[PDB]
């Protein structure tokens, strides 16, 4: 076969350890290597054979495992160090097959959302065109499941807008979700929402706009 | 009662090339016909037949009247040096039912040695219509497998009354029973060709061909193996011997997944992973070839009777192809080096003023069975340094890897299963292509 | 010290070409055996890799994306350049060709971003968006801005002379379908704060040279 993560996720704060994992065959039981990315550069590496650090790499990373299979522990972290990670595999053509993912966190205090709502302007009557913006500011965690409402109705399309996570200086996450329509599509029907529905909330709230709010 | 007394006792036929022909030795010196187009390939111990599909290279033999009836009710076995091209993937879909029978009796009957798609197979037509055949089903691991143009033998150990085996490197591969049977009026004209081929680039090359009027066993079969190993020549990887003057990729035995590769200019050499291909889809997957570093094997000063043909430890130097550029391999004095008894290697230390021992040896010490091949290193004052092994150990701000060596330390497991400075060589050879 | 520094800039249009070299600079002997290979990156997503081709030359990682692009070597200048032709949008990225030293792509350079785009430059189209005390006190006031229609990245986008960022949050922007790009940018404020001072959004999209202000009161019939 080739890799697949076994799992895939991160629950971490500012100290602790560090815990990733993946799986693959072993035909080539090779001790592989482990890629950082910090965001503002291109991608390096961070191990190699699980245990070898490279020049200029303090020592606080490690790793180990049997086959190929392997996994590695990183104590000590420090947000500026931190971003998803990368494992390889040995095809007979090596530069290595990557794994998919290592999904990462960073743990602030849980929090609800305090979400807003915004109607188009003169544009969209200028344009014929129309779209439907509602801020959520100032939260946490990733997990954010937004959907709209046609005076009741559900979307399937218009739904592609899903801006997604980023991160601040105090840890917090700010989204944004708009809407694309035509001004016929959009006049045809009186009041939109967005259905936000924040799992650390888990209590769906939803503030609306009025077609003419003056 | 003995193994080479029986040996010898037993053998009723003998193909061998002697000075460019081809003749039997077994006192029964039966007809040994030729084409013009029966070329001979380079051989372990001198030259080695060829064939080629089409109806060029027949080499018959039209044996004695008085051993013409030899397979009436007697059990026997063939035996000779092996190695077929290795089947491409293209090649592959396209022939992968092709049947064409090597070795046979054809016209019409009786044992006929097998080849198709990555199988050899015995088949027996006997009188009363029955026929049993003994397939072998494709070593899939090519790079060591059966077919994969490595000089392998084989052995048939046909036997009526009980069973019929395969031998490779004299170890049992597979077998299947072969009684119930009833007498065979054999015919005696013995084909040597691709008999009803489909592929034109499709040749097998026989060595040291022998038939045996009697039953074996394992003990004798593999001292047998061992006699025609003859430890005279010393062979490169494809079995064939080494060749001076001309290139070279060196691969290690445990390391198979490895090979070789240059660091930089002049400095220490270092190991790597494989690149290769897989069929997942046709059972097939093999380390590719002939990728890594080019070598040059040289005599140490020039001679009259200049044969790049090897004899068994002869002095010799060592230089690297390089952008068709020479370089030696070597070790300065000094050299630093693991545990100051495992030499670090190097190439060409263009030191100023410090010398470089460029004085090596090849050397043939262990695998009497398996054609690998040991590099010695001597000083300029007749010193074993150690072989060219499989260390590990870092090296300055680089990153650790596997390092080439010398460490006398090697000669104390001489006698272990697998060491750490045996050695393939792989020349650029015609049946072998990275699909 | 090796310092990847690759060039080739600019953006693509679909089934044309691409010339991408990996100018690798300061390592005079440079290419003495390792090989070299090439990294595609789709921005957030995971990540296959190109190829990989020695100065011998051989070939490079064949998986099944060959055949539009190729792999070259130059050890004139150590140098090695990538060939992309009958590409689609499907890899709008930024590449990377690293130095395989040994088998592992240890360093790694700047590198620049392929954008294989349909339409040509356009100045940006900015919008107000104001708030008012229809649903006034969420908390506080947080005003938003949309600057749209607009190509290509980046886009500015700030407040009153970049006075107070305090509190603002941009977002990545995200490609309209018919072929350009969306964002949005907003503050937050005091819920009353509205009327006595001044909101400007502040968006300009250089390579069109358009920098337009709209200066934004929340609207109250």
């Amino acid at each position: 076969i080739m890799m697949t993560q076994s799992p895939a996720t991160l629950s971490v704060s500012p100290g602790e350890r560090a815990t990733l994992s993946c799986r693959a065959s072993q035909s080539v039981g090779s001790d592989l290597a482990w890629y950082q990315q910090k965001p503002g550069q291109a991608p390096r590496l961070l191990i190699y054979g699980a245990s070898y650090r490279a020049t200029g790499i303090p020592a606080r990373f490690s790793g180990g495992g049997s086959g190929t299979e392997f996994t590695l522990t990183i104590s000590s972290m420090q947000s500026e160090d931190f971003a998803v990670y990368y494992c390889q595999q040995y095809y007979n053509w090596p530069p290595y097959t990557f794994g998919q993912g290592t999904k990462v966190e960073i743990k602030r205090t849980v929090a609800a959302p305090s979400v807003f709502i915004f109607p188009p302007s003169d544009e969209q009557l200028k344009s014929g065109t129309a779209s439907v913006v509602c801020l959520l500011n100032n939260f946490y965690p990733r997990e954010a499941k937004v959907q709209w409402k046609v005076d009741n109705a559900l979307q399937s399309g218009n739904s592609q807008e899903s801006v997604t996570e980023q991160d601040s200086k105090d840890s917090t996450y700010s989204l944004s979700s708009t809407l694309t329509l035509s001004k016929a599509d959009y006049e045809k029907h009186k009041v939109y929402a967005c259905e936000v529905t924040h799992q650390g909330l888990s209590s769906p709230v939803t503030k609306s706009f009025n077609r003419g709010e003056c | 009662e003995d193994i080479d007394v029986i040996l010898k006792k037993s053998t009723i036929l003998n193909l061998d090339i002697n000075n460019d022909i081809i003749s039997d030795i077994s006192g029964f010196n039966s007809s040994v016909i030729t084409y013009p187009d029966a070329q001979l390939v380079p051989g372990i111990n001198g030259k080695a037949i060829h064939l080629v599909n089409n109806e060029s290279s027949e080499v018959i033999v039209h044996k004695a009247m008085d051993i013409e009836y030899n397979d009436m009710f007697n059990n026997f076995t063939v035996s000779f040096w092996l190695r077929v091209p290795k089947v491409s993937a293209s090649h592959l879909e396209q022939y992968g039912t092709n049947e064409y029978s090597i070795i046979s009796s054809m016209k019409g009957s009786g044992w006929s040695v097998s080849l198709k798609g990555n199988n050899l197979i015995w088949t027996l037509k006997d009188s009363a219509g029955e026929v049993r055949q003994i397939t072998f089903r494709d070593l899939p691991d090519k790079f060591n497998a059966y077919l994969a143009n490595k000089w392998v033998f084989i052995t048939i150990t046909n036997d009526r009354l009980s069973s019929a085996n395969l031998y490779i490197n004299g170890v049992l591969m597979g077998s299947a029973e072969i009684t119930g049977l009833g007498a065979i009026r054999e015919d005696n004209n013995i084909t040597l060709k691709l008999d009803r081929c489909n592929n034109n680039n499709q040749y097998v090359s026989i060595d040291k061909f022998r038939i045996f009027c009697k039953a074996l066993n394992p003990k004798e079969i593999e001292k047998l193996y061992t006699s025609y190993l003859s430890i005279t020549f010393l062979r490169d990887f494809w079995g064939n011997p080494l060749r001076y003057d001309t290139e070279y990729y060196l691969i290690p035995v445990a390391s198979s997944s490895k090979d070789v590769q240059l660091k930089n200019i002049t400095d220490y050499m270092y190991l790597t992973n494989a690149p290769s291909y897989t069929n997942g889809k046709l059972n097939i997957y093999y380390r590719r070839l002939y990728n890594g570093l080019k070598f040059i094997i040289k005599r140490y000063t020039p001679n009259n009777e200049i044969d790049s043909f090897v004899k068994s430890g002869d002095f010799i130097k060592l230089y690297v192809s390089y952008n068709n550029n020479e370089h030696i391999v070597g070790y300065p004095k000094d050299g630093n080096a693991f545990n100051n008894l495992d030499r670090i290697l190097r190439v060409g230390y263009n030191a100023p003023g410090i010398p470089l021992y460029k004085k090596m040896e090849a050397v043939k010490l262990r695998d009497l069975k398996t054609y690998s091949v040991q590099l010695k290193l001597y000083d300029d004052k007749n010193a074993s340094l150690g072989l060219v092994g499989t260390h590990n150990g870092q090296i300055g701000n680089d990153p650790n890897r596997d390092i080439l060596i010398a460490s006398n330390w090697y000669f104390n497991h001489l006698k272990d299963k697998i060491l750490g400075c045996d050695w393939y060589f792989v020349p650029t050879d015609e049946g072998w292509t990275n699909d | 010290q090796l310092q990847l520094q690759e060039s080739g800039p600019g953006l693509v249009r679909p089934s044309e070409t691409l010339s991408l070299t990996c100018s690798v600079s300061d390592d005079s002997m440079g290419s003495s055996t390792y090989y070299w290979a090439w990294i595609r990156q789709p921005p957030g997503k995971g990540l296959e890799w190109i190829g990989n081709v020695y100065y011998n030359g051989v070939t490079y990682y064949n998986s099944s994306l060959e055949s539009r692009l190729t792999l070259s070597i130059d050890p004139s200048k150590n140098q090695f350049s990538l060939i992309l032709s009958s590409v689609t949008a499907a890899d709008t990225a930024v590449y990377y060709c690293a130095r395989q030293a040994d088998n592992w792509f240890d360093p790694w350079g700047q590198g620049t971003l392929v954008t294989v785009s349909s339409a040509s430059t356009k100045g940006p189209s900015v919008f107000p968006l104001a708030p008012s005390s229809k649903s006034t006190s969420g908390g506080t006031a947080a005003l938003g801005c949309l600057v749209k229609d607009y190509f290509p990245e980046p886009v500015t986008v700030s407040w009153n002379s970049g006075a107070l960022t305090s509190g603002v949050h941009t977002f990545p922007a995200v490609l309209q379908s018919s072929g350009l790009y969306s964002l949005s940018s907003v503050v937050t404020v005091p819920s009353s704060s509205l009327g006595t001072q001044t909101y400007i959004c502040n968006v300009n999209h250089k390579p069109s040279n358009t920098k337009v202000d709209k200066r934004v009161e929340p609207k109250s019939c």
